[PDB]
């Protein structure tokens, strides 16, 4: 039996930043969701769309799995119909979302003494995101009525800032790796079973 | 735009200040818990970075009008950012002030005196003089220690204090304030609505409006102790006179708690001082702090964080590193809370644990407020919040519940009287000291006392206000007030006067809310979530609303009130009056024990 590549998306040395999440199209595989609990400690596994028990006897088309790393305060913002600073400018989910989310704590793996600034998030996007839009572009954000032409000063700002994770922050401001799954059944033959 | 243009600026500022201020706190904690040469330089650089960034942000924020614009929250945040303060000085003045403060700290940290009979043995204050001032029963030896500490450190702080006060008044004048005393007093200015108004000028007139009503309560307490101390050192006491300044239970006499065994009414009843029981039953620092945490859990307050236990000091390090044993509660930032304290198996440390954990709880309460408002409502609330828990934890009923007191113990007229006397010796004894110190420092900062009359005015007001006399005249060349930690480290002291009233007000409110009935001094709010919620609903406010509204939300008042304190200390006033039937109540300036 051809297993489905979940270990290489759940077990990675480095995830991606919040503002540029790493989408992965998964198709033509045998989805074994029981190995998800093999990790064990999950901050939140209650998840939307389907029943608590996964109902492995469900055949879908291609499934998308995109992951990132956020704080512990913003884990609750990954939900349909939820607003805030991260669900408006970085990652938005549809109101009729099918599929659900997984999150767990990781502080002894991606948080080093002296702070690591490789994790960045977007602020001041000038317009709330539509579902599944990335906007990697980094141009200074205008705040006022003066034409700043690429120089950040006065009332013109840079949209990206660093988390700067260090150990001993407490659960609130401590790294939390998040991976989400979106299930699609848009006609066509069913492959992911 | 103004409003929407300032919201964006505040959003930018918050999540950059929150990261550039954590490093300074971490470096300071590392230096304090481990004294070396690298840590001092790291702290010095981390402070400079934050100072420069704060200066730039304040300059940027100053030009935002605020005539009639914005919401109240934005207005409060932006005015707090604009007020600047210590960063409105040039580099020359800044570096001079920094090196003056560093030299103050270095002199005060490692002050030493030596035994006249044995010159080799020279002792510090923390392990060497604290024990002497606490337990030593030799009058001449106590006078020796007092004179040595006043003669060593007092020599080395006078010019430093002169330069420091000069620079502070100059900085306050540059900050659009009258003086640095007004800078200190500006914390009580509340202006958020009509009715919720306060002025910087009105604080001083409220002080004596509550001192005079407490003055005759202290006179009967001062006289009774002096008559009790007549027999302790029969030759070395003048009943027709004041009290010696060194036989006050400490180096200066801040707390008269050590005088309780020398002033106890009853000697037959079981002693409420449970240090012996704590030593015998096998307690340690972990047990003390777990017992302290159980009280807050029972009241209905959050548990201690996991990192608190793994990061707090809580004990002397021994080992081979030097630390600072001044108790503190640390809020490093980003959700990190730690406590530094050199605990010992006594009762003073048992209550200090409750005090510091109350500080920690209040810090935890307002973690969700914005960065510029993550503060107490005013400087006099942290101490009251800390002490309203020790008040409930010190009662004999609570002591008997945890098994410290015998299970056959019986409360009577003796127990209540002794408990009230012990509490009064601490609470009442510190108010004159606090008032005198803060008033004297305010006159100094206003420049009303010349350098040739500092000691004269200090001792004259001490004699006519507190009523304690000196064994030998200290010449004006010294600097007596600088010998205190708060004076040498530039800490506000009127908070220690406002606590002694806010704590009683909050205690009475919590007793009323907890459905308790009886006398005030047997409250013991425990296992009652009503008081916990009533306290938390105001603790969580932080600095978002004026201190008048913050007080009203719990008490239903809008200013200071001595009536709860008088209610608490009612059963002692009558007894003191009746027992002082043959008392010479009154002290005089003219009587000085030494010749001339
Ligand atoms: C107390 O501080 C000293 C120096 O400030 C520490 O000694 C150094 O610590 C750093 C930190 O990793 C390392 O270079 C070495 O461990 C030490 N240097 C040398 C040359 O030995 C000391 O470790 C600190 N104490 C504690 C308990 O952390
Ligand atoms: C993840 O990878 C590490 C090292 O490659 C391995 O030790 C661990 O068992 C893996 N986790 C799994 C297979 O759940």
């Amino acid at each position: 039996t051809n297993l489905c590549p979940f270990d290489e998306v759940f077990n990675a040395t480095r995830f991606a930043s919040v503002y540029a999440w790493n989408r992965k199209r998964i198709s033509n595989c045998v989805a074994d969701y029981s190995v998800l609990y093999n990790f064990a400690p999950f901050f939140a596994f209650k998840c939307y769309g389907v029943s608590p028990t996964k109902l492995n006897d469900l055949c879908f088309t291609n499934v998308y799995a995109d992951s990132f790393v956020i704080r512990g305060n913003e884990v609750s913002q990954i939900a349909p119909g939820q607003t805030g600073n991260i669900a408006d400018y970085n990652y938005k989910l549809p109101d009729d979302f099918t599929g659900c989310v997984i999150a767990w704590n990781s502080n002894k793996l991606d948080s080093k003494v002296g702070g690591n600034y490789n994790y960045r998030y977007r602020l001041f996007r000038k317009s709330n995101l539509k579902p599944f839009e990335r906007d990697i572009s980094t141009e200074i954000y205008q705040a006022g009525n003066k034409p700043c032409n690429g120089v950040a000063g006065v009332n013109c700002y840079f949209p990206l800032q660093s988390y700067g994770f260090r150990p001993t922050y407490g659960v609130g401001h401590q790294p939390y790796r998040v991976v989400v799954l979106s299930f699609e059944l848009l006609h066509a033959p069913a492959t992911v079973c | 735009l103004t409003e929407e243009n300032a919201k964006t600026f505040l959003n930018n500022f918050n999540q950059e200040a929150e990261d550039l201020s954590y490093q300074s706190s971490l470096a300071s904690w590392n230096y304090n818990t481990n004294i070396t040469e690298e840590n001092a330089q790291k702290m010095s650089e981390a402070a400079a970075k934050w100072s420069a960034f704060y200066e730039e942000q304040s300059k940027t924020a100053q030009s935002f009008s605020l005539q009639e614009i914005q919401t109240p929250i934005i207005k409060r945040q932006l005015q707090a950012l604009q007020q600047s303060g210590s960063s409105a000085l040039s580099a020359d003045k800044n570096k001079q002030l920094n090196t003056i403060l560093n030299t103050m700290s270095t002199i005060y940290s490692t002050g030493k005196v030596c035994n006249p009979k044995n010159p080799q043995e020279c002792l510090l204050l923390e392990p060497g003089l604290d024990e002497i001032m606490a337990t030593s029963t030799d009058y001449n030896s106590r006078l020796w220690a007092w004179e040595g500490w006043r003669a060593e450190v007092g020599k080395q702080l006078r010019p430093l204090y002169e330069e420091y006060v000069v620079l502070k008044n100059e900085m306050a004048r540059a900050n659009n304030y009258n003086d640095y005393g007004d800078y200190w007093r500006g914390d009580y200015e509340a202006e958020g609505a009509d009715g919720y108004n306060y002025n910087r000028n009105q604080l001083i007139e409220d002080v004596e409006r509550t001192f005079a009503e407490i003055k005759p309560l202290y006179e009967h307490l001062h006289a009774y102790v002096r008559r009790k101390l007549m027999d302790t050192y029969p030759s070395y006491i003048s009943p027709t006179g004041c009290l010696p300044a060194h036989l006050l239970g400490d180096m200066w006499g801040r707390f008269w708690t050590n005088l309780y065994p020398l002033t106890v009414p009853f000697a037959q009843k079981p002693n409420i001082d449970v240090t012996d029981a704590m030593m015998n039953q096998g307690w340690d620092a972990e047990r003390i702090f777990q017992e302290a945490e159980k009280f807050f859990v029972s009241v209905g307050l959050p548990h201690m964080t996991q990192g608190f236990w793994a990061n707090s000091m809580l004990t002397e390090p021994a080992d081979g590193r030097k630390v600072v044993c001044h108790p503190t509660a640390w809020d490093l930032g980003h959700g990190d809370f730690r406590i530094k304290m050199c605990t010992k198996v006594t009762m003073d440390n048992f209550l200090t644990a409750h005090h510091e954990m109350g500080h920690i709880q209040y810090d935890m309460a307002y973690a969700r407020q914005p960065f510029l408002l993550r503060n107490g409502a005013n400087e006099g609330f942290h101490e009251a919040v800390g002490e309203i828990m020790s008040l409930s934890a010190a009662t004999p009923k609570h002591l008997k519940s945890i098994g410290l007191l015998p299970s056959d113990f019986q409360e009577d007229s003796e127990t209540e009287i002794n408990f009230l006397l012990k509490q009064a010796l601490t609470i009442v004894g510190t108010l004159p000291f606090t008032y005198m110190l803060e008033k004297w420092r305010w006159m100094v900062f206003r420049g009303e006392i010349p350098k040739e009359q500092w000691m004269k005015k200090w001792w004259e007001m001490k004699r006519e206000i507190v009523g304690v006399v000196e064994p030998l005249p200290h010449d004006e060349t010294y600097c007596d007030p600088a010998s205190l930690f708060h004076v040498s480290n530039d800490y506000s002291f009127i908070r220690y006067y406002t606590r002694t009233i806010y704590q009683f007000q909050f205690q009475e409110a919590l007793c009323q809310a907890a459905k308790y009935n009886g006398s005030l001094h047997k409250c013991d709010i425990s296992n009652s979530t009503e008081a916990g919620q009533k306290l938390l609903k105001m603790l969580s406010l932080g600095n978002s609303e004026p201190w008048t509204k913050a007080l009203e939300n719990v008490v239903g008042a809008r200013n200071m009130d001595v009536k709860p304190l008088l209610n608490y200390f009612q059963p002692l006033f009558d007894w003191l009056k009746e027992q002082n039937r043959n008392s010479f109540v009154g002290w005089n300036t003219e009587w000085s024990p030494y010749a001339d």
